[PDB]
């Protein structure tokens, strides 16, 4: 999370030298010139693109990121009545938009969910998020 | 007119919140109509309904009457005895009264 | 099931710390399990396991029983009904109730 | 046993109020099968029971499953700490714990 293209580009080309890093037994001082052996049969593992995200590459980001979240509604069973309702000020005026202008209902702009501390609020925010195809 | 001498107490951004609530409630029973309608089993061309059912084409009476259980009047009856006595501050035409001039 | 109707007054952020104290119990066993193996007096080769012998694969029964004893409900009940009193606080649909239109 | 470990919290003054509101739920449902059976419609001598039919001879499983619904705890869990602050006033054998004699 964090990283841009070219933070990847980094993550990628780091993992490959420390592929090359590891096979210092071949790579030797000896051999100066080096053979055609190790130039085309050299292929990366999961643990060297592990230790390349770990041991380096800081993120180079701190702002707001805009997606569609992945929580479902079957994450957080029950409730039904608030997705009833979360569902009649969300999904109705965007799925529809043409019944709110018959007859001339306006649309809400906002809900102000209110409870005790840490019961699910935003993996229930994110539901209808998912749920609507929204950012 | 029913509907004006019943509501009494209640200020005028109050009874313009029961007139989008049965809108909403009407709003509600038009898209869960248009659910069953297309969710017909063996939804057949036999006996198909080429015309518009329209079932719920304006809002009908039981929804004023559904969405008048949520109101509850804002102003209290505390709180206009406030604007009442403020009234009150003025002095409001009060002392001698009516004199007439001599003839 | 079980586990669902004995924790009762739980907030949803409680419970979810005892499927990681349970996890951190039974990862503590599974470090503990791997230092006897090495630490194996006379480490010969003599009837060596080859093959892992895995004795945590998965969380087990007692992990839970025993991470179940140091729950705590972090919500009392004296401020639940704080927010039951705001809930009552709105005026919730409270006053004349059903009326009908003339007919 | 599963209505015991299922009231959790509960006070000894509590739970003893349940097994009378279920003893009062029983009772209202002996008194009112009663009184249909004196008032049967045609009340006839033709396939009259002679026996005592007893419709409630004992409290069932219903009454204790609807009683239960009623039930709340009395101590709250700000008041429990409130006499554990105070055994722990007391200092309950805390400073320097074990010693020995010399040898």
């Amino acid at each position: 999370h964090g990283h841009v293209g070219a933070d990847l580009a980094a993550l990628c080309s780091e993992a490959a030298l420390q592929a090359i890093r590891k096979k210092m037994d071949l790579i030797d001082l000896e051999d100066e010139t080096i053979d055609a052996e190790v130039m085309n049969s050299l292929a990366v593992t999961m643990d060297d693109f592990r230790w390349a995200l770990s041991q380096s590459n800081p993120s180079a980001l701190r702002e707001t990121v805009v997606e569609v979240p992945q929580v479902t509604w079957e994450d957080i069973g029950g409730l039904e009545d608030v997705k009833r309702e979360l569902q009649e000020l969300v999904q109705y005026p965007v799925e529809h938009p043409d019944k709110f202008l018959k007859f001339g209902m306006t649309p809400s702009k906002g809900v102000l969910f209110y409870g005790p501390p840490g019961c699910g609020k935003t993996l229930l925010a994110k539901a209808i998020a998912n749920e609507c195809q929204a950012n | 007119e029913f509907l004006a001498k019943m509501t009494n107490g209640f200020s005028g951004a109050d009874l313009t919140e029961i007139c989008q609530r049965a809108c909403k409630l009407a709003i509600r029973e038009s898209i869960e109509s248009e659910i069953r309608r297309e969710r017909e089993r063996q939804t057949n061309p036999s006996a198909m309904e080429v015309e518009e059912d329209d079932p719920v084409p304006e809002i009908r009476r039981d929804h004023f009457e559904e969405a008048m259980r949520f109101a509850r009047r804002s102003v209290s009856d505390n709180d206009i005895r406030k604007y009442e006595m403020f009234a009150q501050t003025l002095q409001q035409s009060r002392g001698f009264g009516d004199f007439r001039f001599p003839s």
